[PDB]
């Protein structure tokens, strides 16, 4: 994958 | 990591903005990684993030 990981919620 | 966050040693309602690692793999709470806006850990995923932990590690 390209650059981090984040999630919203 | 999904319940634990290493910053922030306790449980957590899935709730509140989640930003994780790709270095560890660890999810963790946005607040407790500086992040107080979802646009600025747009940015921030956008051109990597990095845990408490990667910071110390990466830069001796
Ligand atoms: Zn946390
Ligand atoms: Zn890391």
């Amino acid at each position: 994958g390209v650059g981090g990981s984040w999630g919203v919620f | 990591s999904l319940v634990t966050c290493p910053i922030c040693h306790a449980p957590y309602v899935e709730e509140d903005l989640l930003i994780q690692c790709r270095h560890c793999e660890r999810w963790m709470h946005a607040g407790c990684e500086s992040l107080f806006t979802e646009d600025d850990v747009e940015q921030a995923a956008d051109e990597g993030f990095d845990c408490v932990s990667c910071q110390p590690y990466v830069v001796k």
